[PDB]
């Protein structure tokens, strides 16, 4: 990820 | 991953201040918040960032992205609802 | 909208 | 949420949980009315996913929760997967949510609304508590 | 692809382009037969998105390309958005693709197949060439 | 973003070697490749990582994630098709 | 991003 | 499957  | 719903209050930041942490990835339809000792994390995405305006909680941002390790020291990034509300109105109005 | 029947405690 | 705290049950009535057919919570959302929930475009919600409303404890089997089906997914046409910009998607529910003390709608701002830096707001969810 | 090179036109017949209704390329995919394309679960493909086949130059208006509609999106039930694990989604096309010299299918391995470290393989796409 | 289709060849790595760059994020249904001077990047996601087996190109991985700046020095991460092919067969067989 |  | 009519040039 990096996105939540 | 918690079984029970969590909550946290956090300050809103300006995009220019947020660009110091994130640089050019911070676009106009984005709004940062945090870097305050708390942090949204994986699994929270899509959820609300509400602010109380005139007695009512108003949807200000939608959890999008931020630090890969959910660092409470860096600001999270949410979709800015003001820049999107016109599209929501149009979509509801036609369906 | 925006005013819960069970108010939040912060 | 890292360093968050437990909410009072039912105090954030619009908070919904997007779960896949497996029962896995993968993304949150907000009810904007009895037939529409708003979430992130990058969640990749499909029509086989379910929207759970009125839920506080995902481990409880005794909560009166509402499992609503999705009729159609509306991905913002401006959404950019490369930059994750305009990360918003609307969900039209096939089954209409029934508002009660624990299920209701969050308000939307007008395009004109301004929220000053420094303002303390709130965010909720069942996302990881620590990485 | 960073540091890639231009491919011979039509040499990777299964490569498809997922575009939103705006015409924007947001994710790639592979045709596994005339009615099914395979892509990543995290692309968040919906039924209003389009699958373009037989395309080489996204700037050309003179290519005989196939714009296929999506009937149903099948997100792997094991997909984990938190870890991005089991990142695979199947697309059932409403309109069947017509195979030709420039449009055909890639083969799938058997669950038993082993591909040794050190093996040189290939990846294609219209993703950024430099960040 | 290129108008014309790009291509690149790159070596496959072992998950244990890849764990040195990525740590515990590398799961079993993942397979790395790269760190060879080339790198998949944003917009490539969903696309193929094919290997030639017995004369035919066989789908080995699907572009998933990797470095945020597409560093040609770090390996990209693809969904491992062998760990997923049974689900594909089941899905095609029932529709 | 982080995902491609 | 897997054998293009227009072979790749690497």
């Amino acid at each position: 990820p990096g996105a939540y | 991953t918690p079984d029970r719903l969590q909550q946290a209050s956090l300050p809103l930041l300006s995009n220019t201040n947020c660009k110091k942490y994130w640089g050019t990835k911070i676009k106009d339809a984005m709004i940062c918040a945090g870097a305050s000792g708390v942090s949204s994390c994986m699994g929270d995405s899509g959820g609300p960032l509400v602010c109380k305006k005139n007695g009512a909680w108003t949807l200000v941002g939608i959890v999008s992205w931020g630090s890969s390790t959910c660092s409470t020291s860096t600001p999270g990034v949410y979709a800015r609802v003001t820049a999107l509300v016109n599209w929501v109105q149009q979509t509801l109005a036609a369906n | 909208c925006g005013v819960p029947a069970i108010q939040p405690v912060l | 949420i890292v360093n968050g705290e437990e909410a009072v049950p039912g105090s954030w009535p619009w908070q919904v949980s997007l779960q896949d057919k497996t029962g896995f919570h993968f993304c949150g959302g907000s009810l904007i009315n009895e037939n529409w929930v708003v979430t992130a475009a990058h969640c990749g919600v499909t029509t086989s996913d379910v929207v759970v409303a009125g839920e506080f404890d995902q481990g409880s089997s005794s909560e009166k929760i509402q499992k609503l089906k999705i009729a159609k997914v509306f991905k913002n046409s401006k959404y950019n997967s490369l930059t994750i910009n305009n990360d918003i998607t609307l969900l039209k529910l096939s089954t209409a949510a029934s508002f009660s003390q624990t299920v209701s709608a969050v308000c939307l701002p007008s395009a004109s609304d301004d929220f000053a830096a420094g303002t303390t707001c709130v965010t909720t969810g069942w996302g990881l508590t620590r990485y």
